[PDB]
């Protein structure tokens, strides 16, 4: 579970600097 | 439905996107310049599109009209006819067989493969991947590139602690005057090296470090950037030029150190005012054999840790990213494994 925690805290970080990065996620109407 | 399998089949095979009454189940915008943003309507879609698979699938589909409406608009085609690959779309005939059997999930993976190979091998072809990636290791990541940005540094090392020491006032004219001297100096091929845009940040970085993560903090306020051009910008985003530009940051203020260091020892080892002792000094061994033995220590600890650093996660990075080209599948797949470790050297 050690690489599974790790491997989560990486997507944690890529999650936060996606956020920071402008937000490519939208919806319109 | 006859129209509607029509229109999937010209969108899933050359990208065109004409709805007229709204019914596709996608359209984008311009009908952030180069770059469109395509909306799906999920009030006409012909599934769910709740599940994983149902996602992947949608999102499949539109990736495949994506790449095909960009190789349209690059090759400055009309359309895209079915002799400049080996694989061959039929058309839609009866919309209940399509819903109820496999061929429909057959026929999007053999035109997304399509895609796929088409656009990996215009991008291999005539854009040069392997140079663009060459290119921005040398600049960002100095992959066997320090020759230049030593040289770089050791030219403006006055100009850079002045503006590190001074406020926002002071004028960084030279610097750019300097900057743009090497760069047209530099060959005009390097696409990379000739658009390299220079620029100040009011913040430093460890200030953006810990703007940007869940740590705590007028130096070093200098950083490059690329502007991305189309259709590469589809496949370059901006979270990976913010990614380079922190590691040039941070290579520079380690170079930038190191440069600092060698430069100490230089003095220490050429003046003759150092080098020299007698008189009954009874200081020198108290004195310079203290601060070389201290020089000696950060060299041994910053010299050591740079090493580390650039054999175990640059090199391997870059041998990684060397590798993973070698016949490639998918563009977007080369762009995630380059962000996955690019997310590694971060949180290493």
């Amino acid at each position: 579970q050690e690489v599974r925690e790790h491997q989560m805290k990486k997507e944690r970080f890529d999650r936060a600097l996606e956020s920071k990065l402008l937000g490519k996620r939208h919806i319109t109407y | 439905s006859q129209d509607y399998c029509t229109m999937l089949y010209e969108w899933l095979t050359q990208g065109i996107l004409n709805d007229p009454y709204q019914e596709f189940m996608t359209y984008d915008d311009l009908e952030r310049a180069w770059d469109t943003q395509y909306f799906i309507r999920k009030d006409v879609l012909l599934r769910d599109c709740d599940s994983e698979e149902d996602k992947n699938l949608l999102f499949k589909m539109l990736r495949t009209g994506i790449l095909l409406k960009v190789v349209r608009a690059s090759l400055q085609i009309p359309t895209i006819p079915s002799n400049s690959s080996d694989i061959t779309i039929q058309e839609i005939n009866d919309f209940a067989d399509l819903m109820e059997g496999s061929n429909l999930e057959l026929y999007v993976d053999k035109c997304y493969s399509r895609a796929n190979e088409i656009f990996l091998k215009l991008f291999f072809q005539g854009y040069d991947l392997i140079n663009v990636l060459k290119h921005l290791q040398q600049i960002f990541l100095g992959y066997q590139s320090g020759h230049n940005v030593l040289k770089f540094l050791t030219k403006n090392m006055g100009e850079l602690t002045k503006h590190y020491r001074n406020d926002n006032n002071a004028n960084y004219d030279k610097l750019l005057q300097n900057f743009e001297l090497e760069r047209q100096s530099e060959n005009p091929n390097n696409l990379m090296r000739q658009l390299l845009m220079i620029q100040f940040d009011t913040e430093t970085l460890p200030q953006v470090l810990s703007h940007y993560l869940q740590i705590y903090p007028a130096i070093y306020h200098l950083k490059f950037d690329i502007n991305i051009p189309y259709p590469l910008n589809i496949i370059i985003s901006r979270t990976c030029m913010i990614k380079y530009q922190i590691i040039l940051r941070y290579q520079l203020v380690l170079q930038y150190h190191s440069r600092l260091l060698d430069e100490t020892w230089m003095d220490l080892n050429k003046t003759p005012s150092w080098k020299y002792r007698g008189y009954s000094h009874t200081v020198k061994r108290r004195i310079v054999r203290a601060t070389r033995v201290l020089h000696a220590k950060m060299n041994h600890f910053i010299k050591t840790i740079m090493e580390y650093f650039n054999q175990n996660v640059i090199d391997k990075e870059v041998y990684s990213l060397e590798k993973c080209y070698r016949n490639p599948t998918l563009a977007v797949a080369i762009q995630n494994e380059l962000e996955g470790g690019l997310t590694n050297i971060m949180t290493n």
